[PDB]
RNA sequence: CAGCACUGAUUGCGGUCGAGGUAGCUUGAUG
């Protein structure tokens, strides 16, 4: 009932400025801050300390204190989190990248 | 010894050479990069068995250029030495210091204080040559010898080999 | 990118193990002693004294040895350097940490004050996640002040078990600067906590504890936390800046080291020399003064340490904070090339997904083709037109790793391409491009035109898609940034392009229409009360590209 | 001009994945290190000439690899560095998941 | 390189690799125990000398015939036969492989893919690791005491008289030149 | 882990991230002289071409979708269908 | 933060919505797998109206002088005058249509049959209309199994997740319902022949459109929905330019922060 | 992002919003 008060809540400031939004997105918001065990704040205080990688809640109001207590206790990056990437230079799992591309040289030969 | 061990490459094609018989470049592209070779991990990689049937699976596409990297999953034969083997083969060098032998694709040397004592150096021998009271040690001779030391170097191994020991010597 | 080949293979990053540098280690990786606290003048001449910057670290003046890894400035990254330090050190950050330890595990013999003989214990050793399954010893170790000797088990409370042993109180522990004192309680009895001491109680822990509490047994051991090695950041981290010659330039951190190193000598000196007892913890304190400041300057104990000019310094810790430095200001978000800006107008004149280039801005930007036997012709047309009349290009790039810089070179007008060079050329009518109006909060706020290289100096835009950038022409400011692989491009083309953007998502309704004159406009003709003669009915079909010719 | 957050923001958001590479690197930081397959470090004293490499310390000469990534990674990661941290730098995964 | 079908997740601590003999003792890339491509386990490869020289051969051929079917769109003997065969299917610059030719074709013990053979099924049946039932292929013996001295990793492994029978065969099977 | 051909159970249709990276990578790979699988009816532009071949679904690649528990549908560009 | 909080967030090719850990946040983005792009409001005819309306509307019965197709309709309709087999199709065409009915009423209490979503039926009728020049005169030739069956077998075929076992299978159901209230709704028999004269080759068509306009709505593996919703959210934000308590800007920041102390506390009671 | 350029504008001094406080105060956001 949580989420549904939250989201009706989140609705209604958009809705006092004529404002339109597709269900979809506030619902995600609403989800994203309900899901773990009830409230979560989208804050410095919340979100951001869930057990995403070290590099990505890194780049957001706490960092130099994010990584060291992130080498302290070893932590492990997974580098699935697009910031990862960013930081390191690489293409991210991100649409054009949430696939790899081959060369059936099979078929390449039905080709001529 | 000698060995037969089952490895795999890595090759990066640029896509110029994707054309009908890719295949066949690149295989032969695993055998300019792969026969000769060598390394301590696996010795000398001197020919690849079943030439036929050599994998390449299905090769994936880099992702800033066109090119594609496939790995090759083949099968050959290796050899590499150790301390303390038996092996034997023919001598190449010699002088005031040893004499060398070459097992196979590889050279034992052998140091003067790493034979027996009743055993002299010949200076003036031509060619050069060592003495016993019953045995002449020299350039085609072939001797047998126990590999006291391994070192890997570039592109090659080498060892130190006695034959102080017993049933060692020529034959 | 850097140029040069490797024979090395080329993986990308997968994982990133955080871990704590341990003394050995540290020592490992140097290839520099840095002894000495000075820069160079080798007695004011110039070179590097074998002590600071460079006792075999990075190099300076432009010249190749980087530990005979030549190569130079620009390919030779790095090579730290330790300086062991007198007597152990804390590590500013991890203080907290310490203070933390120390209340979770009574020195003397370093042990947990806890086993699953409390049953309020099992169930806190059993959360899986370090990081709560500390802050749930801690929360129950700070409180016990005890070293119990024998609990009694799951049986009676009358029968009593034992385990390990040594009752010495646990002396509650507050962070007085950048030491820890405890007292141990008639009337109390208050000592200083020394580093040497922390170390070893630490250095004791056992491997089944250190895992119990928040750590890893090959990447990070307490007994860390503490410094007692200072690796030392090559040049490159550090860099120097020359006025010319004869002036210094020396950078924040190069001084900062050199300050540790002064304060650290002194601190040895004395220990081999009139060392009055209580007069050197006086000398100490500097040491992990400067060692702390080093990497955090604003602490919350007030004094700054400032540095002459009254400059305050800057930590490390400063240049990683909050935008403008490096994570959020140099990682998440880059400066970059082939990007231009300038003002917008609009032009009743250009299709949609179109955009006004400056032939000024044109003539600039640039475009990398590879010779293909598809346009060797074309191609070289531009390479002979140079770079200065429109339709060109402006640099030429042989496979050999080497440019052309087509404005000098004595073979501009000669050249004959190769299929497989490449060919910097000015950007041309429909070179697709992300043209985009700050700020960026939507999807839209970003988009992939049509150049149109037209005169005059602004960028021209068609009115419909102007209120997705949102936009008006009071003077508003716009920006480009040009693609550069095949494959980049058909990434703006076939997703970035505008004729997409159309009908929008966060709205499922279209995000662009008809505005001002056009749309006035429209209705005024519409009304039946509305005719127009033939003379301009025919005008009018003609505008139409469309038309299909028929009246 | 300048890329930042809020426009990287945008492309995550396009799904632009390769042109967002494109900016971040090969226009702007973009560079190579060698690193090693032990300590996974940027250790390495690659004399790409002779090709000797080495990371004596984790001492090798064989498992070395080489990366492409923006300098200013480099940097953060030099610095994480200088203040006692280790930034490792691995080219296969073990965890899985 | 190559990688040999084996990861082990290298964390950081690379020291305790230990040495290398006839302790049978060897890298840890040639365990009997060794896994192939397939994806099970297979016991490791022991070529001795004579047995190495026909695999090379063999296969070398086959690879001159398939690299022909898309062409179309006695000591001293020995020697030079084999030469050609590589100077046709050989990078010409494998000096390696050509003298390892040499040395495989003079000191070979064997001939045919039937001794060979037999060489096979008899040695096999001792238990003994694949390094020794090479060694023991490969080398010249008449007495235990010559064999379980230049190959000490069989001292207690078999008992001198059986041991004498082998040897005792082989060089009876020995073909001549 | 890998999945069969068999037991398929992604979209059948092409991901407009996947063709758009198609025409892409494949164009690359024209510009960069590769060879090409359709009668160039006389186009010179490589993404031209590229979309030539995609129509006449002559190019020899292949989309491998990543699932989220690590494991992989193998697709052909020969096999999805190009709606869009 | 909006932003910062759900980059990670992207639909995968089972059609979940994840972030970065594997989370699953939602099973199906939007739970409907549409994509946003793909939505307009269409209005739900079986839920506002007197029952009477209704019956006059998607009623027949073949069993009565008054409640059957006027021959002029169904070219074969005089001979269906009766017939008894018929009838319990006819019979479950609206015993559905029905059921419908207060399912709607159960989740759209006010009674508001205005919508998105995907396939806009209207217009794709509309076409069908003067693609084939209909005359409004003379009859049809669609026997009532043709219409009463297709419409079966089209829901068979609006696809979201394929998954060949219950679990999904079921899901399956469950993304597609509201979408078929509003397709049986349109292609109710008395509708399809009093109301708009369809032939059988207009009506084939109208089925495959409907079926293909469909699959193209789904949502792509791959579309980065977190930062889409994150933007979605902030960009309205700003345009905020200003019946008595805390509403705005400040009460937003409220929300995110997710403070105790409220302004505006209130709670309303019935 | 009021204004300065006194100590290095490839950046200090300082300003505005927000929270935290016993305060004779920290900063989170901020050109
Ligand atoms: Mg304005
Ligand atoms: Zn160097
Ligand atoms: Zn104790
Ligand atoms: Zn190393």
């Amino acid at each position: 009932a949580g989420r549904a008060a939250l989201y009706k809540e989140v609705y209604n400031v958009i809705a006092s400025d004529g404002s339109y939004v597709n269900y979809r997105h506030m619902a995600l918001l609403v989800d994203v801050m309900t899901t773990q065990g009830g409230l979560t704040s989208v804050t410095r205080h919340g979100f951001n300390r869930s057990n995403t990688g070290a590099l990505m809640r890194c780049s957001f109001e706490e960092t130099v204190e994010i990584l060291f207590e992130a080498g302290a206790s070893a932590e492990l990056d997974d580098c699935r989190g697009v910031s990862e990437n960013v930081i390191l230079g690489q293409m991210a799992p991100i649409g054009t990248g949430a696939f790899d591309v081959m060369i059936d040289e099979e078929s390449l030969v039905k080709y001529m | 010894m000698f060995f037969i061990k089952d490895l795999s490459l890595n090759i990066t094609l640029h896509p110029s050479f994707f054309g009908p018989r890719m295949k066949q470049y690149l295989k032969t592209k695993l055998l300019e990069e792969v026969e000769g070779s060598c390394t301590g991990k696996f010795g000398y990689i001197l020919c690849v068995l079943d030439y036929d049937n050599i994998d390449i699976q299905r090769g994936r596409i880099l992702p800033t250029d066109g090119s594609a990297e496939f790995n090759v999953k083949y099968r050959a034969v290796v050899f590499k030495p150790f301390k303390g083997e038996v092996v034997d083969g023919t001598v190449v060098s010699c002088s005031q210091h040893g004499f060398e032998v070459q097992v196979g694709p590889m050279k034992v040397f052998v140091t003067k204080h790493l034979m027996p004592q009743d055993l002299t150096f010949n200076a003036g021998s031509n060619p050069p040559s060592y003495q016993s009271s019953e045995d002449v040690i020299t350039i085609k001779s072939r001797i047998r010898v126990k590999i006291e030391g391994c070192i890997s170097q570039v592109s090659s191994i080498h060892a130190i080999g006695s034959i102080k020991e017993d049933y060692l010597g020529a034959i | 990118v850097g140029q040069q080949y490797s024979s090395a293979p080329l993986r990308t990053v997968k994982e990133v193990q955080f871990g704590l540098f341990s003394p050995e280690e540290v020592r490992a990786i140097s290839v520099a002693k840095i002894r000495f606290p000075e820069t160079m003048d080798e007695t004011q001449t110039r070179a590097k004294i074998g002590g600071l910057n460079d006792p075999r670290l990075g190099s300076i003046d432009r010249n190749l040895k980087c530990q005979t890894c030549q190569e130079g400035m620009n390919e030779c990254p790095g090579h730290f350097g330790h300086i062991d330090l007198a007597k152990p050190v804390f590590h500013v950050g991890f203080i907290a940490k310490i203070k933390k330890v120390c209340e979770c595990v009574c020195m003397h013999c370093g042990k947990l004050l806890l086993d699953e003989h409390n049953e309020l214990m099992r169930q806190a050793l059993a959360i899986k996640d370090s990081k709560k399954r500390f802050a749930a010893i801690w929360t129950l170790c700070k409180t016990k002040m005890v070293c119990e000797t024998d609990v009694p088990s799951e049986d009676d409370p009358t029968q009593l078990v034992s385990r390990g042993g040594c009752g010495n109180t646990q002396p509650t522990i507050r962070k007085d600067g950048l030491k820890l004192v405890g007292s141990w309680k008639d009337e109390p009895e208050l000592r200083v906590l020394s580093t040497e001491e922390i170390l070893n109680i630490f250095k004791h822990i056992s491997v089944k504890d250190f895992t119990s509490l928040g750590f890893n047994e090959v990447f990070s051991r307490p007994e860390w936390m503490i410094l007692t090695c200072l690796p030392v950041p090559p040049p490159p981290v550090r860099p120097s800046i020359s006025f010319n010659e004869s002036q210094r330039g020396e950078d924040d951190l190069t001084f900062k080291l050199a300050d540790i190193l002064k304060a650290n000598i002194s601190l040895e000196t004395l220990e081999h020399n009139g060392a009055p007892h209580h007069a050197i913890e006086e000398a100490e304190s500097l040491l992990q003064f400067h060692v702390a400041t080093y990497m955090d300057n604003d602490i919350a104990g007030q004094p700054q340490a400032l540095q002459k000019s009254g400059r305050p310094v800057k930590s490390i810790r400063a240049r990683l904070k909050g935008k403008e430095g490096r994570i959020r200001g140099n990682l998440m978000g880059k400066r970059v090339d082939f990007s231009a800006r300038t003002v917008i107008s609009g032009d009743p004149n250009l299709e949609l997904d179109q955009v006004g280039v400056p032939k000024s801005i044109a003539k600039t930007l640039t475009y990398p083709e590879v010779v293909t036997p598809y346009n060797i012709d074309r191609l070289t047309q531009l390479v002979r037109n140079g770079p200065n009349e429109h339709p060109g290009a402006k640099y030429v790039i042989r496979d050999s790793g080497d440019r052309i810089d087509l404005r000098y070179s004595k073979r501009a007008g000669d050249i004959q391409l190769q299929y497989g060079w490449k060919v910097e050329r000015h950007i041309m009518d429909n070179d697709p491009v992300l043209f985009n109006r700050q700020p960026s909060l939507h999807k839209m706020s970003m988009m992939a035109h049509r150049v149109k290289v037209i005169p005059y100096s602004t960028f021209r835009l068609n009115l419909s898609v102007t209120s997705p950038y949102n936009a008006d022409f009071d003077g508003d400011e716009m920006n480009l940034h040009v693609p550069q692989s095949e494959e980049t491009r058909a990434e703006l083309s076939q997703l970035c392009a505008v004729p997409l953007q159309i009908v929008s998502p966060q709205s499922n309704k279209p995000c662009m229409g008809i505005v001002q004159d056009t749309l006035c406009g429209i209705r005024k003709l519409t009304l039946r009360d509305t005719f127009i003669e033939l003379d301009q009915v025919l005008n009018m079909l003609y505008w139409v590209p469309d038309w299909d010719g028929v009246i | 001009l300048r890329f930042g957050e809020m426009e990287r923001d945008c492309m995550i958001a396009h799904g632009a994945a390769s042109f967002l590479k494109e900016r971040l690197m090969e226009a702007s930081d973009a560079f190579r290190v060698h690193i090693c397959g032990i300590c996974g470090l940027m250790t390495v004293i690659a004399k790409l000439n002779h090709n000797q490499f080495e990371c004596k310390g984790c001492d090798n000469k064989i498992d070395i690899y080489q990366i492409h990534i923006p300098y200013a990674a480099k940097l953060l990661f030099q610095e994480l560095m200088a203040m006692n941290i280790t930034p490792r730098l691995y080219t296969d995964r073990s965890r899985d998941f | 390189s190559t990688s040999t079908f084996q990861t082990r997740r290298r964390r950081l601590k690379k020291v305790e690799e230990e040495e290398n003999a006839a302790t049978l003792q060897l890298g840890q890339e040639f365990q009997l125990k060794q896994i192939n491509h397939q994806g099970e386990e297979e016991e490791l490869i022991a070529l001795n000398l004579s047995e190495a020289r026909l695999v090379i051969k063999e296969a070398l051929v086959e690879r001159r015939r398939a690299f022909k079917r898309s062409q179309k769109k006695t000591r001293e003997k020995e020697l030079e036969s084999i030469d050609v065969l590589l100077e046709q299917t050989t990078g010409g610059n494998n000096k390696d492989l050509k003298n390892t030719m040499q040395y495989l074709t003079n000191f070979s013990r064997f001939r045919d893919q039937e001794t060979v053979g037999a060489v096979i099924q008899l040695l096999k049946s001792t238990g003994l690791h694949p390094f020794e039932v090479a060694q023991l292929g490969s080398l010249a013996c008449d007495t235990a005491d010559e064999a379980k001295t230049l190959i000490p990793s069989l001292n207690n492994k078999i008992s001198d008289d059986e041991l004498e029978r082998i040897l005792k065969e082989l060089s009876n099977l020995e073909t001549l030149y | 882990k890998a999945i069969p051909k068999d037991q398929r159970a992604t979209t059948p249709y092409m991901t407009k991230y996947e063709r758009a990276r198609i025409l892409g990578t494949r164009a690359l790979q024209i510009s960069m002289n590769a060879p090409v699988f359709v009668d160039l009816e006389g186009e010179t532009d490589p993404l031209r071409i590229a979309m030539k071949e995609l129509a006449e679904k002559k190019i020899p690649l292949v989309i491998r979708r990543y699932l989220p528990d690590g494991s992989f549908e193998d697709w052909s560009v020969e096999e999805l269908i190009v709606d869009l | 933060r909006l932003v910062k909080a759900l980059e990670d967030i992207m639909v995968h090719y089972d059609n979940t919505t994840r972030n970065s850990l594997g989370n699953v946040i939602q099973f199906i983005y939007g739970e409907d797998g549409m994509d946003a792009a793909h939505i307009e409001k269409q209005s739900l005819d079986t839920i506002g109206g007197s029952d009477a309306a209704f019956e006059k509307r998607y009623r027949v019965d073949l069993l009565n002088t008054d409640h059957t197709l006027d021959p002029s309709l169904l070219e074969s309709g005089s001979e269906i005058l009766g017939d008894l087999k018929l009838q319990v199709l006819l019979d479950e065409e609206y015993k559905q249509l029905v059921k419908d009915r207060k399912f709607l009423r159960e989740v759209f209490v006010d009674g508001e049959a205005n919508w998105p979503l995907p396939v806009n039926i209207r217009r794709i009728i509309q076409n069908a209309q003067q693609t084939f020049h209909i005359d409004h005169t003379k009859p049809s030739d669609l026997t009532i199994k043709d219409i009463v069956l297709g419409v079966k077998d089209l829901q068979e075929n609006l696809l979201v997740l394929r998954g060949k076992n219950e679990i999904i299978q079921n899901a399956q159901r469950d993304a597609v319902t509201l979408f078929c209230c509003l397709l049986r709704s349109r292609l109710a028999t008395r509708r399809v022949l009093q109301e708009y004269r369809l032939t059988k080759q207009a009506f084939d068509w109208v089925l495959s459109n409907i079926e293909a306009q469909f699959l193209r709505s789904v949502v792509h593996p791959g579309e980065m929905v977190g930062v889409l919703a994150a933007q979605s959210i902030g960009e309205p934000a700003t345009q905020m330019t200003l019946k008595k308590v805390t509403s705005g800007v400040p009460r937003l920041k409220e929300i995110l922060n997710v403070a105790k102390n409220m302004k505006t506390p209130s709670l309303t009671v019935y």
